[PDB]
């Protein structure tokens, strides 16, 4: 039973 | 309630060619319909699709180790997923039921519509011909094409124009990843 | 040339609060996370013997997507989503033949917001009896689909429809399917 990985989502440029 | 509505997406696309030879990773940002910003790995870095992205793009452009860890998930990422999911998805095989009939309920010499229904089949890469008394006809073919159950099957309707006389045979032949030998069903006029 | 697609796809949606993450290959759904049970839902059993998957980084990925959203929202000038209505169309997996149970589809196609009211009516009453639904699935034009599921006997003497209402419909949509001779 492996693992399904995901990628990490980023937060935007704010300014 | 008809306040409006604000979507985000965010979509991380593996693309794989010829088993995991050539990877591609698409990573996607959509605002409500509109793609504003987008990783291409074959790029290499961000790349504004629309001028609400820009910002983004520039930032994260900025940031070396994003990229790097972006660069490398077609081996971390995409590749290691396609491993894991393999045996029960790139290798899932289910075997279609066939069957002929007629689509409508009228005595011989008059026109009729001759249907083969190819159900619960996966994966979708499938080819159906029809052939009158062993000869493959070409002409007149009318199909739904390849219909996604959304439950991991697919089906479809080949439907033949036919004037269907007496004695002839009409024979309906599928050919998928799940079966060595072509199935055959006839329906005999 | 393409051979195979896996797709992660998220979204949320203000400002209606509602998140989702999903894994797709070739279209079908591998698993989602269930935002409120906050754990991972399989697509079909087996898939959840032969793998797993950590529902706790979804949730995180889904947080960084509502900020992003909040962040977008601002930057567009308070841009609307232009309300798209959906297809629908009513099918049966298999031929039908009276007497031997079979199942009644309702494609929910090509639409936007993903938010729908879907309900199932024979001889025009719910029925809620086995029925099912998947969650909303990615399209590449970045519009969603949906599956509602009916299993049932056929007969002569029963009429069905899938009842779909969506903000860019005006009016109720009724996709209308029966057993006719």
């Amino acid at each position: 039973k492996s693992a399904f990985y995901i990628l990490p989502s980023i937060i935007s440029n704010e300014k | 309630d008809t306040r409006p509505r604000f979507l985000w997406q965010l979509k991380f696309e593996c693309h794989f060619f010829n088993g995991t030879e050539r990877v591609r990773l698409l990573e996607r940002c959509i605002y409500n319909q509109e793609e504003s910003v987008r990783f291409d790995s074959d790029v290499g870095e961000y790349r504004a699709v629309t001028e609400l992205g820009r910002p983004d793009a520039e930032y994260w452009n900025s940031q070396k180790d994003l990229l790097e860890q972006r660069r490398a998930a077609v081996d971390t990422y995409c590749r290691h997923n396609y491993g894991v999911g393999e045996s029960f998805t790139v290798q899932r095989r289910v075997e279609p039921k066939v069957t002929v009939y007629p689509s409508k309920t009228q005595p011989l010499q008059h026109h009729n519509l001759l249907v083969c229904s190819v159900s619960g089949f996966y994966p979708g890469s499938i080819e159906v011909r029809w052939f009158r008394n062993g000869q493959e006809e070409k002409a007149g073919v009318v199909s739904t094409g390849l219909i996604q159950n959304g439950d991991w099957t697919f089906q479809t309707l080949v439907m033949l124009e036919t004037v269907p006389r007496s004695g002839e045979v009409y024979t309906c032949q599928v050919e998928h990843p799940s079966v060595t030998s072509p199935l055959t069903v006839e329906w005999r006029a | 040339k393409e051979e195979h697609v896996i797709i992660q796809a998220e979204f949320y949606l203000n400002p209606d609060q509602s998140g989702e993450f999903m894994f797709d290959f070739d279209g079908d759904e591998i698993f989602h996370v269930d935002m409120a049970k906050k754990e991972t839902v399989w697509r079909l059993e087996e898939f959840g013997r032969f793998a797993s998957f950590e529902a706790q980084g979804a949730l995180a990925n889904i947080a960084v997507d509502k900020a992003n959203l909040e962040i977008m929202t601002k930057r567009s000038n308070y841009t609307p989503i232009t309300n798209v209505p959906p297809e629908v169309t009513v099918l049966t997996n298999s031929p039908v033949e009276l007497r031997e149970p079979n199942v009644l589809i309702c494609f929910i196609d090509k639409f936007t917001p993903p938010v729908v009211n879907v309900t199932w009516l024979r001889n025009g009453k719910p029925v809620t009896t086995g029925v099912s639904e998947t969650v909303f699935l990615p399209r590449e034009d970045h519009l969603f689909r949906k599956f509602h599921y009916l299993p049932f006997l056929p007969s002569t003497e029963d009429v069905y429809d899938c009842r779909v209402e969506h903000w860019g419909l005006d009016e109720p949509l009724l996709k209308h399917w029966e057993f006719d001779a």
